[PDB]
């Protein structure tokens, strides 16, 4: 939970409202992963639960600060999925709602934090509406999500939206170069792959994901000339399949844009691969493959219990079939 | 193929043609 | 402590509601004529006043003066109902009480007489979330309730209710509020709150509301919070990311000319400036619709757009209507799938690349 | 520990009586016969007291321990019978069985019934504790290849004459269910005192009560017998098997076949079988499969399987069995015009 | 004051609307004396299953005797009407679905009726019983005591076990047609001394599908809206149905391929503020009706007689292919309506698309 | 009154039982030779005579003359068993009594000698509803049964019982009664009851029975009620039409032959009763898929569709595969477009019209 510099302005705004008492009881933060929205929410929660606030920061010595540091504050609630599960059920929401009715142990504000509103099931989202509309006095809700459009409309209408804008590209590149050592092209490509959000690129670099991306690029470079797309299975069949599918889609989009003629491409560190993709494939086939890859990624991320290997194998065989002449290509439709 | 047919295909509109016109019982007057 | 505009300005009288004239007239006529049903259902979109009207009806039924369509608002029953602590008004949150056991327990107590009021009113909210067993258990008592109980149901998805339940109650459908009504309500609220505002900001907020008054109030609260306590045109435009300049016209012209480099450059510039992609797509759709409209009749072009008439007429004359329809369909498809793409910019680029292929 | 089959159990019992007997298998008839033989021999030896318990999470082990510890005034030589769960013993059951084996007496005769144990189940403290003083009887239902010999022998020991057609009908109607087949033989003997069982006679008093498993269906698909595959699928549907299990079992073999077909263009099949760890007996059938399905096929099958999986998972459809039948016919050499494949 | 649905429950076999076969069978059984011990009633909602069951109970337990025409005036009939008859045990299976309740009920079936000659158990919503509850009734239902009768009513008969179905006589009630519903509404309104008009009653009957309870609820709502009267304008406003003349004129203008008339009609509709999705639905319905008329001359119903001739004209002129093309175009337009910038904009774009691809007179091609 | 046909015509002798020869002959031979097992189980479909045969066997076991397959029917034991007052015959409704405590008291009576019978007979029906503890108690009782007690079990779901219970009893499976035997039994019953009838009505009732005699008797009672004391072809046909619920196959047959009037009539009949249009489309799609599979291989059709086997076989034999594929694709498109149609009924009608007269145009 690092505190990034670009969170300084936004915080200074939000807390200001809470100083004047003009604070909405339901705040929804829209931010890409790695933007540090969790740190902002934690800072706001610490400010709200401090018994002796000074300025815009908690004192750090009152009983509330000590309990927050120990992580055993009675009036602080967190709604997150179980360790083995992936969605947030309705039982937890109901228990939190029933617990919110009684008075606070320390006689102060009560803070409830939802780690990710996109993981709420339909039943949980519907159950939360009544509590969110008319919460008891001195109760604050914090929600974070990537795409507000994915949330329930009724739930969305009850919240105040705050959007975090990623910093400018040059500042992000300078910050990344300061944090880690790498070539400028690699840093720029990592930043663009993460939709311009710093920290996500740092997450890519610090881990072994870069080696996986290099392996995928080599496999695709081998496959494109020969035409054996089945060999990519080993490079895609993994628990992190959506990210690799996104990388492949980005490569296809870069190749298509290069064919059409453009000055900016997401993958700036691999001109040869995109050049080969543009040379060896026609625009219609590129569009069809891109659409199929996006659809399969969405199916993998959405459907629960779906088999990864079967879907990837079917996708690769379908792409190989599409590469054959005289095959009707899919057309988007409602 | 015809330009209009291709445009209708892109728009997602399917075109239906008579296959057993004797089934219809009425003064369809399709031919003019 | 502090209450948001949505909670503060909940209507407390039949004359304080906006729109929904037919429902109010029907309820008033029913109350006046003495024909009172035992099962009312309210359907409509979100934030249209289903719960408000249900609470107003409940208050009118149990008023001390009598069964009237104009509650006094000063007797003990009215005040207690307004405060939400009235004994004979039982409000159930069906979204968290879906269990059939709770429904059976509730039904087992209908035989008891009301404590203070002349009727025992049950207000079930989000009734569409109940289980099948709950609906089946309700059916029998809902058909023939005792003489001293009433049922009020509010839902936003009436399709999910079984036909048997729908057959047993009088249904009232609430229309989505018009832009003018929302604008007038916002202006009245701001005037009562002593907050400076401008007509264009109100127009933009009403347009962005999309027929929901709760959404309009939430947007107004956000604008007030983010605009140092003042509602101004620039603040609202920045919040909503209004296109303002004719970027959409240039983008659609580049798309029609099938010049990929120009389209990509414009998209890159827009991304650098950080605009909202949904607004861009909506503006492009509007421009395409206007161009199609002008082709049918030259006079169809609006007078408010008397700044780009030459380019619009050039596009209308040069492009056949079928290509306009194809572009409109492509942009609609792109708008539909935008939230499901890995990134908004990626989805917009995919849509534009697909559209660029419709050129011989 | 001694290892035996049901036929040698009586000979072993005549040789002597051991302390513990383990009956592991999936055939109720053979398990019942072995249990009856063991109990009869024990009663002959002087075991007139028998107790039976069912192993489950809600089990009273205190009663069993008290029975083992306590003595008897006159009715000594006790016999204890345990019925293991279908899934098999777990760690708690493992330690309970170890404790029970610790409290073992010469006058207590232990018998255990359950499904065949795996290597993990076999490698347990209680199992090894009984190794030096136990005999395990394996009771596995014979396959279709060895079934007719078993039927002929069983009819012979009952003093009955069976024709070849009658034997084939009995095997077909009661495949995988030996209890039903034995009861059918008994009913036929009751019906005809003369003991002459011809085809028309047996055909009148026989009903279809076969039992199958998904592996049988997959083997039938590999061989290419449409009738047998459809019959097995119908029986599985009647039983109430989970479609997902069938989907996974078919998926494993289908993906293996796809990979082998792709990589067999420039490699002998024997090397591929060795590299993929294919069992020697199966290598036959797999071979003919690769000589019956082309690369154009095995892609439509994969597409149909993926579509069926998606329909089952997200759409919660009820037409899974129809798609399974279509895929079964597709694997066999049939036109399958592809309107139903959505290809 | 009192709700129409509860006030006008039939109390004699003559008051039942439709269901002729079931009533005839019950009357013949009662007259001949061949009375079963297990009856099942099936049908859609609000067709009179409970009413017929109660009438059968009255006939069985009437003081005069076992007759198909209950007097309706003796103590038993009045008590059954008021729901206070001791020997008519009414069970709400939807509420008591547990096997314990079923066992408690079965433990007291051998006791004689208190006052009547039969003890009648009327189980409603029997499809909600548990599997154990269903299996617990098999033997008692198969061989009940002499003085015990079972009446079952449900809207989802296929969920019952086949064993239960084999033990009872099944009667399937059928949905009522428009004529019967309209006649019943006319009779009820005449008895209530409420003014009405034929067109309003026809609209209410058509909007109620084949359920009388829905028709009565709609009638109550219209009376409330109309302030003591049932007027065609009030009912039209309540149902949100536009005049068929405007929709037919729009369809004719679209067919003629004259954009000016279509735009004028759209502007006129916008002046009133006609719902646009409803307009699309009405146009689709008119096109479907024209296609059906082309298929069969008798497809057209009576309610459209006012425009029938006009419809026939189109059926004599428009080829089926053009009708199919228009229907598909409007269906796609409705499909894409939610994502358009505005409903008016979406409808206008759909109509412009239909005009552009007109089979005979497309919009002029640019030079 | 006249009683009910099902109750009045209980088979009181082995000769009165219709069919089921493979069971009655075996039971008679076993009784004659003295080869009697400890536990008997009876399985089959509904209304095939499991309880009747169990009661007949119980009566035969405890007859005064002796253990015979032809009970006299005149001694006190036979009359008491027929009237259900026999002390040594204990009939247990396992469905009503499932808890272990209820079963324990009944099973503890095996420690008392019979009062006035050679054997103490327990007839447990609906035995598949017992709980695990009840099954354990029953198994413990059956492990060491006294020589003077017999157990008779009847159920329609033998797979629900534990394998341990199954392995210790002899099982007899009853078959369907077939059309001819049902028709003969109905004719005999009506002749005994002095009720006018016609051959066509009896054939229709037997065909609608679907292998169950109790269903046939219930339908006969309903027809007699509808016909006002008489069974006639027109009355029975009208009654069956009222209960007819197979509009999908009729619609498929009408569509395949291009008969619009029949299609409209079937649609009206389906709309008369409460039906789900999407369910009807799904049923039609399933029927078309089954026909295609049968065309691919005759073994595709199983015993689950024995009722409509002939019609499906005829459709498969007559219709070319291409027409079946075209209809299947048209119905798929119709189901896809149904939600956005002006009405469900209108959508179904439009799809049926397109299948009848129109043919889609495919790209390229
Ligand atoms: N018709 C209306 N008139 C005035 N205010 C309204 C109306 N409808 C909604 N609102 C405002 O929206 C807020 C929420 O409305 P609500 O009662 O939740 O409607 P719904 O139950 O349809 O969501 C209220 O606090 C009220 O201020
Ligand atoms: N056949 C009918 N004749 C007269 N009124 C009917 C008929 N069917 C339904 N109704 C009316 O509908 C109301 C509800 O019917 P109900 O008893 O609920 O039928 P069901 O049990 O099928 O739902 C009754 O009060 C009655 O006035
Ligand atoms: N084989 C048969 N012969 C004559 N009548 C039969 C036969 N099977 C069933 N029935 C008739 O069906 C009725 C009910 O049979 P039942 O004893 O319930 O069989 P099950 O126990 O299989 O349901 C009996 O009254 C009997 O008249
Ligand atoms: F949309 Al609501 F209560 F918030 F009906
Ligand atoms: F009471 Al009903 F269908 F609503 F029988
Ligand atoms: F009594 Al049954 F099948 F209904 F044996
Ligand atoms: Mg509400
Ligand atoms: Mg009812
Ligand atoms: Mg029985
Ligand atoms: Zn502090
Ligand atoms: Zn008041
Ligand atoms: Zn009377
Ligand atoms: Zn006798």
């Amino acid at each position: 939970m690092r505190w990034y510099p670009w969170l300084r302005p936004d915080f200074e705004k939000l807390v200001a409202s809470y100083q004047a008492g003009r604070g909405h009881h339901a705040l929804l933060i829209q931010a890409l992963p790695g933007m540090g929205d969790d740190a902002l929410i934690y800072a706001l929660s610490r400010y709200l639960l401090c018994q002796q606030p000074q300025g815009h920061k908690s004192c750090g010595h009152c009983r509330g600060c000590q309990l927050m540091q120990a992580g055993t504050h009675p009036d602080y609630y967190t709604l997150a999925p179980e360790k083995g599960k992936n969605t947030l059920g309705v039982d937890a929401v109901r228990e939190v709602t029933e617990k919110l009715n009684e008075h606070a142990r320390l006689g102060g504000a009560k803070v409830v934090w939802v780690t990710d509103a996109a993981l709420l099931t339909d039943a949980a989202a519907n159950a939360l509406l009544k509590t969110l509309e008319e919460p008891p006095a001195e109760t604050w809700f914090f929600l974070a999500t990537r795409e507000p459009e994915r949330l329930l409309a009724t739930l969305r209408s009850r919240c105040r939206l705050h959007y975090l804008a990623p910093p400018p590209e040059q500042y992000a590149v300078t910050w990344l170069s300061r944090e880690v050592t790498m070539s400028q092209d690699a840093l720029l490509a990592a930043l663009r792959l993460s939709a311009g959000s710093p920290g996500a690129a740092l997450a890519l670099f610090q881990g072994d994901n870069w080696q996986a991306r290099e392996t995928l690029c080599q496999a695709l470079a081998y496959s494109v000339p020969s035409g054996d797309w089945y060999s990519l299975l080993a490079a895609l069949n993994h628990e992190q399949a959506p990210a690799r599918l996104h990388w492949l889609a980005t490569l296809l989009m870069d190749a298509l844009k290069r064919h059409h003629g453009a000055a900016q491409v997401t993958n700036v560190d691999v001109p040869g691969l995109v050049a080969e993709l543009a040379n060896h494939l026609s625009p219609s086939r590129l569009q069809a493959i891109l659409g199929d890859v996006c659809h399969i990624r969405e199916q993998l991320m959405s459907v629960t219990g779906i088999n990864r290997e079967l879907l990837i194998t079917d996708l690769l065989l379908r792409i190989e079939h599409y590469l054959q002449p005289g095959v009707v290509l899919p057309v988007p439709h409602l | 193929t015809s330009r209009r047919d291709w445009q209708l295909q892109q728009l997602g509109i399917t075109q239906w043609s008579l296959r057993r016109p004797g089934a219809l019982q009425g003064e369809i007057a399709i031919a003019i | 402590s502090y209450q948001v505009l949505a909670r503060k300005w909940r209507p407390q009288t039949f004359a304080d509601v906006v729109g929904q004239e037919h429902v109010l007239t029907a309820l008033a006529n029913g109350l006046s004529l003495g024909r009172i049903h035992h099962a009312y259902l309210f359907s409509g979109t979100r934030g249209v006043g289903k719960t408000s009207i249900a609470r107003l009806l409940a208050k009118g039924l149990n008023c001390e003066t009598g069964i009237t369509a104009t509650p006094c608002g000063v007797c003990d029953n009215c005040r207690e109902i307004e405060q939400g602590r009235f004994v004979d008004l039982i409000e159930i949150d069906a979204a968290s009480r879906t269990k059939v056991e709770d429904t059976r327990d509730l039904l087992d107590n209908v035989q008891y007489a009301p404590a203070r009021g002349r009727f025992k009113v049950y207000l079930i909210d989000e009734v569409h979330m109940l289980s099948r067993h709950s609906f089946n258990a309700l059916l029998k008592t809902l058909e023939e309730p005792p003489e001293h109980v009433k049922f009020l149901l509010a839902t936003t998805d009436p399709q999910k209710l079984p036909v048997t339940i729908l057959s047993r109650c009088l249904q009232f459908h609430l229309k989505a509020l018009d832009v003018e009504q929302i604008r007038h309500q916002l202006e009245h609220i701001l005037n009562e709150e002593h907050i400076a505002h401008e007509p264009r900001a109100l127009q933009l907020l009403a347009r962005a509301a999309e027929g929901s008054l709760r959404d309009a109030l939430s947007l107004t609260d956000q604008a007030i919070a983010s605009g140092d306590g003042q509602v101004s045109t620039q603040a609202v435009s920045a919040m909503l990311g209004t296109l303002d300049d004719d970027q959409a016209l240039s983008l659609v012209e580049a798309m029609v000319e099938a010049n990929g480099e120009r389209v990509m450059a414009l998209i890159n510039e827009a991304a650098a400036r950080g605009i909202e992609w949904e607004a861009l797509l909506v503006e492009m759709l509007g421009l395409l619709h206007r161009i199609a409209m002008v082709q049918l009749s030259p006079a169809a072009l609006g007078n408010d757009m008397a700044a780009i008439e030459l380019r619009m007429r050039e596009l209308a004359r040069t492009i056949p209507p079928t290509d306009i329809q194809l572009y409109y369909q492509t942009l609609l498809i792109g708008r539909k799938e935008l939230p499901y793409a890995p990134d908004r910019r990626m989805g917009v680029e995919m849509t534009l690349l697909r559209a660029l292929a419709f050129h011989p | 520990m001694i290892r035996l089959y049901p036929e040698q159990l009586r000979a072993q019992l005549n040789e002597g009586l051991r302390a513990a007997y383990l009956l592991l298998g999936n055939d109720p008839l053979l398990l019942q016969e072995s249990q009856d033989a063991v109990r009869q021999v024990a009663a002959a030896q002087g075991f007139e007291e028998h107790h039976t318990f069912s192993i489950d999470p809600n089990t009273d082990w205190n009663a069993i321990f008290s029975l083992c510890q306590a003595m008897s005034l006159f009715a000594s030589r006790q016999t204890l019978l345990l019925l293991l769960p279908e899934n098999g013993p777990n760690a708690a059951i493992n330690e309970q069985l170890l404790t029970l084996t610790g409290l073992l007496h010469d006058d207590l005769l232990l018998i255990v019934r359950g499904n065949k144990l795996s290597k993990a189940q076999e490698n347990a403290a209680w199992f090894t504790a009984l190794a030096n003083r136990s005999v395990q009887v394996t009771c596995q239902t014979p396959e279709q290849a060895q079934l007719p010999r078993w039927v002929a022998a069983r009819a012979k020991q009952l003093n009955l004459e069976l024709d070849d057609a009658a034997n084939q009908v009995l095997c077909y109607c009661y495949e995988g269910n030996l209890l039903a087949l034995a009861q059918a033989l008994e009913r036929l003997s009751l019906l005809w005192p003369d003991g002459k069982l011809t085809l028309p006679r047996v055909e009148q008093a026989v009903n279809d009560a076969a039992h199958f498993t998904p592996f049988h269906w997959v083997d039938a698909l590999l061989m290419g017998k449409s009738k047998r595959a459809l019959h097995i699928l119908q029986q599985l549907r009647l039983e109430g098997s989970e479609p997902v299990i069938l989907l996974r079992t078919l998926q494993r073999e289908l993906l293996l076949l796809v990979n082998l077909k792709r990589q067999s263009a420039h490699t002998p099949l024997r090397a591929l079988f060795d590299k993929h760890r294919v069992w020697q007996n199966r290598r036959g059938m797999m071979g003919e499969a690769l000589n019956r399905l082309s690369q154009t096929q095995l892609r439509q099958a994969v597409q149909l399987l993926t579509r069926t999986e998606l329909t089952l998972k997200q759409d919660y459809g009820q037409s899974v069995w129809a798609e399974l039948e279509g895929l079964s016919l597709l694997l066999c050499h049939k036109p399958l015009a592809d309107v139903f494949i959505d290809g």
